[PDB]
């Protein structure tokens, strides 16, 4: 017979190997493909489709509608802070967006993000605001003045209700870690009055905004991991 | 202008003037099956106009406490005409649908109701072990069901709308087909969505394709409250055809 | 099968069994 | 070329990101950061619209990302325990209803689909705990058993002669068994979810149940009684091959309760029943 | 030697493994074949001729050639039920007949049913029935009215004995289990008086029918299985 | 295409079903629904005669159906036991007429048919048991004794010697045996049935005992006595290869209980001798 | 013996022993 | 050629050395001799110009010297005990914090240049020590956990499904595991030396600390509890593949007393943490 | 099967061995190499560069 | 991967698996 | 030794060692 | 490396290592 060296790793089960094997069923011929709308064939097509985002998570929200949910009001001081996050793809409130989850089976991430908000007040109720990305290497900036040095965007509220702030990919390195970790914490994205919300008399005087994020054409996640997202505590029974 | 629509299926027209597009779900618009696909051996019987047309279900009064609404497709149309008499008539059918969602208020109103289509929407059940919702709560008709009323039951459906009626976060929900109705864009939605099955055709009596599921994720707010804001859904089915004739199969 | 290549860099895509359920993870796209 | 096409695979190449283009400053009447989520479709702004931009020519590839790598990674479905305590004929062989549905890992993964069609590669990790010190010469055989075909009831039931039904026999010391299997159903796809029943009364069955039966495994030590008592736990490994998949859904939020069912419990703090930490304010990162 | 890698799966036997193995009568040369009338190569063959339905299997007539036969005779009442059963072949009474049997060696099954019924009274014996096949997703009819909405034949008795009923492929899904399952219970076969069984004076009032069953051009089992229709439960013995 | 038909057999689709074609409403004086049974031939009548089908295109495949793919499974056939209880020289070796007689499965498949010719492979799974702790160093050997060969009457008997028979070695721990037997028989198929004797007077011998005799399979441990007793059980699976059958025929109907005979037991109640279901009248589904 | 084929798609039908009777399952028809 | 390149990498003659060529007395104001350090430059000469040289064919090659050839060597990084003492469930699994900053030998080799890129080969050596006598039949599995993915805490903990993770089944008496991993980092290369921070303030970490994050290994062994405890002792190995190397600096002088660190213990008498010997006085061989 | 023979050495773990083995992360694209200065590919590279000898190490 | 040369001293440069990581040490220069 | 033959059926008798006496059982004639 | 011959009789001179030290018994002469 043919002289043959078995080398190291032989008999071993490598659950991520890619190798052959008989089938059970020899003849087995099976069912006929039929068309079906909406197949996926990269998970990528999926992180660009946008999802809220539960900004408003606060204890008291979470199990509601109102933890997606940011509201604004006539302001007695000027350039307010609405809201702060930081950018990081699959840090809290973003873990649980689907491009957050989707992130979280992955251990490396890269790419530019899309933020999205849609003001929801009466279509009487007028608006501006300053929403800016804060590189890193400096902690989040704590006044309208010293936020917008950085990233922005100034969005006049009307007839079109949504606008979009991109975090551009500002990295030292080529990727970053998913999971929470301080030498590739991405940095912060926040949210300032830019004039004031104003209203006619006998409108609500309060408003709502809806928070979406997706990822651009240059988003890209690398290293398949389970995720942390979600667990089992117990056997999952008939 | 892009604000305006016009939608004409057989003897019905349907129109806004403050639409926001429209969508077509997953980009397949409805059609009719073919023989590649096809596994049923009987010709298919294809009602045309006399079925695919708009179906106005009851409308339901949206206030600053509603926590949402949902219907199932083809169970809200089970009693809609010719196309009813059809899914009870025969084993087989299959359809595609238009839903055009209505809802206006005034331009100092505000809300925003998120008008979803999910395909094989799973419900689930609180705290009840394996007890899955039964038949008859998943078959409300053109009724469908008011989030936050009905009187608990062991069969009764989860009621969560943020976790989607069945173990998922809502914020997810725009990775199916959907639009928002928000009163100071627009005053209604439309969503065109193809048939989605593992199978050519199945039964339309015991399995729901889709789910029409509409949450107020702002509250409906105004400093006239007292005028009521109705919801109205119109649902036109699309290239609807049936197969397997017989008697006509009575529920309950 | 052995869906042999040639460019010299030859490649040999071998399928060891008779059934398509036998072979390995599919190319993409 | 299917050799240049090569090269891609072993360099996984094969989806390449597109690059970043530079961008310049500009003053115009058209907005591309302002749109209407109400349309229900995202924003398709870039980098290169909100800021200047340098042109950087990206390296990165989605093809770890695609569906087949995805799904295709072997994790534990089943853990199978033949326990010898006081009966042999009653401990030595076991029988288990086929599903996805009791491990959470990869059941999460593959729910994230509405339908899904592919092949299966079974690969079995046997390991036998010696209760009382040897464990002699230990042979197992695996029997699948479609719907329909006689389910053994005893150690020595004829179904044991496997005449029709695939059986794997496996001899403690050698390789862990691996097969694989075409996909089974007897529709286009396997269906993750099913809004449907099996009838149309209070008493009709609802959920995957319906549709998803896929037949019994049924397991027995093949070596006779030995005098020393062994626990043998076979771990069942499943991965997808050859893959597609349909519709993609918002991924389980809460733990799994029961199989082919969506049920959840909820507790009197409802963020504990989900991954979501509780913000202190909508400022505080 | 070459090296090798010794793959998941080596040193298992699968029985519906397909390898080679060496001939321990090496040289041994076999009996030249001769032509044997009746050669068969697919159970498909066995599948498309007419075998007897147990239809009449009430347990006083099992174990007698009555089990197979089904009595007609003058009517006082319009309409009558004569016999109903279900059409999935695997199901009792269509079980033990040829193609029920190959059936249940089997998983899956497709396809069309042919079901033939042969008049068996005097040759001045006149009839006329109705055979009827009513798709799922409801009850067996319970009155021929209901039961002709569905698919069906009216059969005239005359010089031709035998009359066929073809049972049409109408599923949701290309494939059925042939084990009694909801999902896939496919559907019922009726039979009733269309008019009523006729005869001169001088001749027997009652008359028998059999009924036969075979598979259309279309018809197909899949995924190999062990029958249930059969067991062993002790040793079998010289 | 050598090529082309290999596709075919990776997919599996050799034999492919008709489609169904659109039909028409008909009005004739043909009546293809119409027939005679007492022909002896099946009505040829397809579903495109009796109502108005639609045109659908068939991608089921029949080569499952094969009679390859039907009797190609490998089978129980036989459970040899090796017991060492007290007399390790009487009960270390043993014999078996070899036979496909003894286990319904198999048997009843081939039954299926009246003749048959088809080359075999034997796979062997050996299994030790250790009745008194420990398996030591088991070797066995498996030595085909076709008829007229000397059969071994002790473990020590010359015959083992296997000169010209052939033998196989197994050793514990080392992949189960297997091997290939070409057509056996004298004639040109095997009878699966034989309505013959051996002779012409009331004491000749009836049916396949007459014209089946396959030789004797003689085991034994190879390993001289050891200490601890073991109980080695060594089943024998067979699989039909490159098959052909001829004259279908009814499937057994009932139990069998001898081997080479269709002799059957029948009890006070029938209905229990048989798979058939009594039911509670005509109309009762 | 090997019965090579060509389309490229190249066919090994590899029988490692010398007796028929060692082959596997046969080809169809 | 291909083909000549093939015959140099077998004889190992891939990188050749210069000739010494021949030589002659020298009388001129160019005096190769003399150069100046102070440049930072080190001088050519060679010895054709300081003495007078005969013609020799140098043999000699630098194939073994190369960066692959001395980093792509196996060695040990890691010994993973799992001691069964008194406890099963909480002694048949452990953890590791992965890196090449434990053992000696490999690290002062890679730190012998700023930065490197490599794939790596892992390979495993697992031993089974007997301790009441038996050691059963022992499967080991060997997870790899990125950061971020869930660490077990339990023998049974879900992470162990392996959903997504890479795992490695070993069973006892099997060939040593072995797989390659791809070039990890999230940067060009590997630091083998960071002077740097994960922040600005007098508690943020220095070192490759901060860069160096692999993920952790999580072992177990499969096998559930037997009567005799034992102890497994798995080795880990690991050498670079298809290697590349940046600046090359000193190599480490003194003992390493802890990983990511150049932190180093001085004695009171130096000169026995250093690898210099005393030298008796200037003139003394 | 292809009859084969194991040869002595089968199944050993040598340090110093050249074989191929399966990727435990299938489809992982690594980094994009970028320039770096001072690659060293040969270790005699380091040799050819002076170094100062610790001539005078007497124990004081 | 195949990569065959040709000079009669064929040289067969095989790379059994799909991975880059996979293959042995690599060649010098 | 690989004594190839064409017709495509093509065999290879190989003889994996270097001594005669290795090989299997002789042809008839 | 596959020193491969051609007379058909072909030879098939297989080095599966990358050092001369690793290959067989010499040829003699
Ligand atoms: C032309 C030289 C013969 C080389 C031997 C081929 C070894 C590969 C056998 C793989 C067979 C796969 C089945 C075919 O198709
Ligand atoms: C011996 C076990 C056979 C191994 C398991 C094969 C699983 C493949 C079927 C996948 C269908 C998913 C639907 C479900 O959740 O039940
Ligand atoms: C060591 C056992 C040899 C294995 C058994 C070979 C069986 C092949 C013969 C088949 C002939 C069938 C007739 C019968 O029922 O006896
Ligand atoms: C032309 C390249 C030589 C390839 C080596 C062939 C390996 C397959 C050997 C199988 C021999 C089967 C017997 C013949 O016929
Ligand atoms: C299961 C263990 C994975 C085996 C270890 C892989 C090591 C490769 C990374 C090399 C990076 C060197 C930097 C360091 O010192 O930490
Ligand atoms: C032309 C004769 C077929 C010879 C059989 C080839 C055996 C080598 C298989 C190695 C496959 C590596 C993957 C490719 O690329
Ligand atoms: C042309 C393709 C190379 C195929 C590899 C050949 C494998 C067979 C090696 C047998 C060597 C026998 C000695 C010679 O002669
Ligand atoms: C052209 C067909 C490919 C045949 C596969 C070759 C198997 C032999 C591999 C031996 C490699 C030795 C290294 C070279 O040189």
């Amino acid at each position: 017979g043919l002289p043959v060296y078995v080398t190291p790793g032989s008999g071993q089960f490598m659950t991520t190997d890619d190798m052959q094997s008989p089938c059970a069923l020899p003849w087995y011929h099976p069912t006929k493909e039929i068309f079906i709308p909406g197949e996926v064939k990269n998970l990528i097509e999926m992180c660009q489709v946008d999802t809220l985002i539960p900004i408003n998570s606060t204890q008291s929200n979470i199990g509601n509608v109102s933890m997606y949910t940011v509201t604004l009001s006539p302001q007695t001081k000027l350039a307010e802070e609405i809201f702060a996050i930081k950018v990081d793809i699959a840090s809290h409130p973003l873990a649980t967006t689907l491009i957050g989850e989707i992130a979280s089976y992955f251990t490396h991430w890269t790419g530019s993000l899309r933020f999205s908000f849609m003001f929801c007040g009466t279509a009487n109720t007028t608006l501006k605001v300053l929403l800016a990305y804060t590189p890193p290497g400096i902690g989040k900036p704590r006044s309208r003045k010293e936020a917008m040095l950085g990233t922005h965007v100034v969005w006049d509220v009307g007839l079109q209700s949504t606008v979009s702030l991109v975090v551009p990919w500002i990295s030292a390195s080529q990727y970053r870690f998913t999971t929470p970790d301080t030498y590739s914490s991405a940095g912060y994205i926040t949210c300032w009055y830019q004039t004031n919300f104003v209203v006619p008399p006998n409108t609500p005087n309060t408003a709502e905004m809806l928070c979406f994020v997706s990822g651009c054409k240059d988003f890209c996640l690398r290293m398949a991991r389970d995720t942390d997202l979600h667990k089992q505590t117990g056997p999952i029974t008939q | 202008s892009d604000r305006i629509i016009q939608i004409t299926r057989g003897d019905s027209t349907i129109t806004s003037q403050d639409v926001a597009n429209a969508v077509v779900g997953y980009g397949v618009w409805p059609h009719y099956l073919t023989p590649q696909d096809a596994t049923a051996i009987d010709k298919p019987t294809q009602p045309d106009t006399s079925s695919n047309r708009f179906y106005t279900l009851d409308s339901k009064m949206w206030n600053s406490t509603s926590k949402g609404w949902w219907w199932k497709l083809p169970d809200a149309l089970k009693d809609m005409g010719i196309f009813g008499e059809n899914m009870f008539y025969h084993f087989l059918g299959r359809s595609g649908y238009t839903v055009h969602v209505q809802c206006n208020a005034s331009k100092f109103h505000q809300g925003t109701l998120l008008v979803v289509m999910i395909p094989e929407h799973q419900l689930a059940t609180v705290n009840k072990g394996n007890v899955n919702a039964g038949y008859k709560y998943t078959h409300p008709g053109e009724a469908g069901r008011e989030v936050g009323t009905q009187v608990e039951n062991e069969k009764q459906p989860s009621d969560d709308n943020w976790l989607n009626f069945d173990g998922t976060l809502l914020g997810n929900l725009l990775i199916f087909p959907h639009q928002f109705i928000n009163l100071r864009s627009n005053n209604s939605a439309t969503l065109i969505v193809p048939y989605v099955n593992a199978v050519p055709m199945d039964s339309m009596v015991r399995h729901n394709n889709w789910s029409l599921v509409i949450i107020p994720v702002c509250q409906l707010q105004s400093n006239n409250i007292s005028n009521i804001v109705p919801i109205t859904v119109s649902i036109s089915p699309m290239c609807a055809e049936f197969s397997g004739a017989r008697a006509k199969t009575v529920v309950q | 099968g052995a869906q042999v290549s040639r460019q010299s860099l030859n490649y040999f895509n071998i399928n060891y069994f008779k059934d398509a359920a036998s072979s390995g993870a599919s190319r993409l796209d | 070329n299917p050799v240049e096409r090569y090269v891609d695979e072993v360099l996984n190449e094969v989806l390449v990101v597109p690059n970043i283009n530079q961008s310049h400053p500009t003053t115009s009447n058209a907005a591309p950061v302002l749109d209407a989520a109400e349309t229900g479709h995202t924003n398709k702004i870039q980098p290169e619209d909100t800021i200047e931009t340098r042109y950087v020519q990206s390296s990165q590839t989605l093809d770890e990302m695609s569906v087949e790598s995805f799904l295709g990674r072997s994790g534990c479905i089943h853990e199978s325990v033949l326990d010898i305590v006081d009966n042999y004929n009653d401990q030595s062989f076991t029988k288990w209803n086929i599903n996805l549905q009791e491990m959470a890992q990869i059941r999460r993964k593959f729910e994230m689909f509405t339908y899904a069609r592919f092949d299966s590669e079974i690969t079995m990790v046997p390991s036998v705990a010696a209760k009382d010190g040897h464990i002699g010469h230990i042979v197992m055989q695996y029997m699948y058993v479609p719907p329909g075909a006689p389910i053994p009831t005893t150690r020595d039931d004829y179904a044991w002669q496997s005449g029709t039904n695939a059986s794997v026999f496996w001899q403690h010391g050698q390789p862990f068994p691996r097969f694989s299997l075409p996909f089974l159903s007897i529709a286009s796809a396997y269906y993750m979810f099913y809004d449907g029943y099996d009838g149309d009364t209070y008493k009709s069955r609802y959920g995957t149940v319906v549709t998803n039966d896929m037949g019994t495994l049924c397991s027995r030590i093949v070596t006779s009684e030995q005098l020393h008592k062994v626990k043998v736990v076979t771990r069942i490994y499943h991965k997808a091959k050859h893959t597609k998949a349909w519709c993609p859904r918002p991924p389980r939020a809460v733990q799994y309760s029961h199989t082919h069912t969506t049920n959840y419990k909820l507790s009197s703090e409802v963020h504990n029943d989900v991954a979501i930490r509780p913000r202190t304010n909508l400022t505080t990162v």
